């Protein structure tokens, strides 16, 4: 009763279902006065009258009971979500009063147990919807904001599969074996089939995107620098696929697992690789505007500053291989002559 | 429409900014400009916002009116004004500049100086000044989680900036679900000093918007994947857990005129609007703003002319639509008690979950 007192479960309609627990609390409390006076007593073995004012008490404290069970119950109605109802639970852990309030449990389990199937089949449909979507990469997709996309189907899955999971672990808590229960087994072959099914698709995306990863990797070795149209706009041809691949990697770290092969050397120097493409952005933008903004009279004047430059650039687009960047350097002397 | 912002003064024009989040499915050479419209003419913006690259956020500065910061797709930081519109005053430096497109643009009030923080996807953070963006932003702080010896870092979704909070303390919402409180401080430059639901409070889809009750500070919601969570000041783990929702709550919103009604708006297109002081079970109302998905929702403050605080809300669709919808005058308006109320069963929620 005293750890009654202490509890505030605070949840859904508020005050009114308090007093009525203060009220339960200061009921024990004047049954305590009652039996708490003692008057004569003491647990004689000879005095029989201790005895009657137990029977008296047994009955209080079943009083007490039966409207704990009833306050218990309109709590776990009220919540309407299996964690809201689960916490309450977790409050009056301590509190149950044996078979009293035991009896009102085993009602409140199969209700709980029911709430987890309709998420489960409410996440399994929203799931296939979802799924079909995902693969196509179609605009309105369920994964979040911008994110790379076969990346972020493997973290998609994961945050559906938290879902899904974060009530195992608490139901696996419930005693008197509610697991013997048919209808809680049926609620688990539900899960085992979703979770399978979640798997495969994962495996797929990263089954699918290992031999990506693979074929990506021959566009960062042989991608270049190309210049198009007749004028010499020179522009960074880093494949987009890079980008991609390289910002995929990074989530896959966030959602752990198992990390891609031979995809290391290229998030080693993923640092390095966009500092270089930031400086390299900074003289090809000077190095187009002297090309194509000059004035006509201006080339003419002086072709030979403009040609250098031209020839001095020649070499260093046939240079360019990210195999080995020597672009410090290079970005020293390119920089300095534009 | 990336994210949309309300005029400081009163609710007469709204700044919407047009960017594509999905990754690598904007189409090579899209328009990237942003359009301030105004509610005497929606036939067409009023003035035409243009930056180098698509603005994921834009919002309104109280401190100096008519100007507005926004944070391109490229992590670029660009400032235009309202009045003239055009091309952008002020662009940060694009090397210096964070990695990886804006997540979130808010501006520092709590200064001589309009300053803009700024927080997106390299697990860093970043307090940069309007009137001198010089060499990067003043402020870098990469977000560790679980501190100890294992560092790993996670972009931050969303930034949460109150003034009754004041300067002192800013909110971090993480790609993991993870929220880390920030505090600036004169003797070392940055602190995460609370960590929030690192253990039951981890949210299964990253953390989008973080928003505090303008009525109560303390008070805080966080909504993230499915389901909004509230969290209470010194609580790691979260207050009150409402329900589930059908996709992903894409932008959550305190009212500003009433602390117990808070409005989500679900990536099925559907907003639900949620009251505490009638019923805590069940959705107060749900309203279908369109078929496409809604990226974002802003809530009016202040108010002018015949429009009072909270009743218009503005949405961003998918599609790149934005709808204003006139909320119910019972809505907006505070009910007898709502204050004391709330207070009584948020400190009763916030008792509970300390047993």
């Amino acid at each position: 009763f005293n750890k009654l007192e202490k509890i505030e479960l605070g949840g859904t309609k508020g005050k009114t279902l308090t007093e009525s627990i203060a009220q339960i609390f200061k009921e024990f409390e004047e049954a305590v006065q009652a039996f708490t006076s003692v008057s004569y007593d003491i647990m004689n073995i000879a005095e029989k009258k201790f005895d009657d004012d137990f029977y008296e008490f047994r009955s209080k404290i079943k009083e007490l009971e039966r409207r704990l069970a009833s306050v218990i119950t309109q709590g776990f109605d009220d919540y309407d979500t299996i964690y809201g109802r689960f916490k309450l639970l977790d409050n009056f852990e301590g509190l149950l009063t044996r078979p009293i309030i035991a009896d009102e449990l085993e009602k409140k389990h199969i209700v709980l147990l029911e709430m987890y199937k309709q998420d489960l089949k409410q996440v399994q449909s929203i799931f296939l919807e979802g799924k079909q979507f995902v693969d196509s990469m179609h605009e309105n997709a369920p994964l979040f904001l911008n994110m790379p996309p076969i990346a972020g189907a493997l973290t998609w899955c994961k945050s559906l599969r938290d879902r899904i999971q974060e009530p195992i672990e608490k139901l696996a808590q419930l005693g008197q074996g509610i697991t013997e229960r048919e209808e809680y087994k049926d609620v688990q072959k539900l899960y085992t089939s979703i979770t399978k099914s979640i798997k495969d698709y994962e495996d797929q995306k990263i089954l699918s995107w290992e031999k990506e990863v693979e074929d990506s990797s021959q566009d960062k070795l042989k991608q270049t620098l190309l210049c198009k149209d007749e004028n010499d706009l020179i522009k960074v041809n880093f494949d987009p696929s890079l980008v991609r691949l390289l910002k995929e990697v990074k989530y896959f770290l966030l959602l752990r697992l198992e990390v891609p092969t031979t995809a290391k050397d290229i998030y080693t120097k993923a640092e390095t690789y966009r500092t270089q493409i930031v400086a390299l952005d900074m003289i090809v933008d000077n190095y187009n505007h002297i090309k194509t903004c000059l004035l006509p009279v201006e080339e003419p004047l002086v072709k030979k500053k403009i040609q250098d430059m031209e020839e001095e650039v020649k070499p260093g687009i046939e240079e360019i291989r990210w195999k080995s960047t020597n672009i410090d350097q290079f970005i020293s002397k390119s920089k300095s002559i534009v | 429409v990336s994210e949309i912002s309300w005029h400081p003064e009163g609710p007469t024009k709204v700044a919407v900014s047009y960017a594509i989040m999905r990754f690598q499915q904007m189409p090579e050479k899209m328009p990237t400009q942003a359009y301030v419209w105004d509610l005497l003419n929606p036939n067409s913006p009023e003035i035409k916002l243009m930056s180098p690259s698509a603005v994921t956020n834009i919002s309104y500065n109280q401190k100096i009116p008519d100007q507005i910061g926004g944070g391109c797709y490229n992590g670029l930081l660009a400032v235009w004004d309202g009045r003239k519109g055009e091309n952008p005053i002020m662009i940060s430096p694009v090397e210096n500049s964070h990695y990886e497109p804006v997540t979130h643009f808010h501006w520092l009030m709590s200064k001589t100086g309009s300053e803009c923080v700024t927080t997106s996807t390299d697990g860093k953070v970043m307090w940069w000044d309007t009137r001198k963006f010089e060499a990067g932003p003043v402020e870098k702080l990469n977000i560790i989680e679980g501190l100890g010896e294992n560092e790993e870092i996670i972009g931050g979704t969303a930034l949460e900036y109150n003034v009754e909070a004041g300067p002192s303390k800013f909110l971090i919402g993480t790609e993991s679900g993870s929220i880390l409180t920030a505090n600036k401080k004169l003797k070392k430059p940055v602190e995460i000093t609370t960590r929030y639901g690192l253990d039951q409070g981890r949210h299964l889809g990253p953390v989008y918007s973080i928003n505090r009750s303008n009525q109560n500070p303390k008070y805080f919601l966080s909504v993230g994947d499915w389901s909004c969570k509230i969290w209470v000041e010194d609580l790691k783990t979260p207050i009150i857990r409402t329900k589930y929702h059908g996709s992903y709550l894409s932008d959550g919103c305190w009212s500003p005129t009433r602390s117990g009604a808070f409005f989500l708006v679900r990536r099925d297109g559907w907003m639900d609007v949620w009251d505490y002081y009638y019923r805590q079970n069940e959705i107060a109302f749900s309203h279908k703003v369109s078929d496409s998905p809604l990226t974002c929702i802003k809530i009016n403050q202040t108010g002018g002319a015949y429009h009072n605080s909270g009743k218009l809300c503005a949405i961003g669709d998918q599609d790149g639509t934005v709808t204003i919808l006139e909320l119910c005058d019972s809505l907006y308006t505070m009910q007898p008690k709502e204050k004391d109320i709330i207070n009584e069963m948020f400190e009763r929620e916030y008792r509970k979950e300390k047993n």
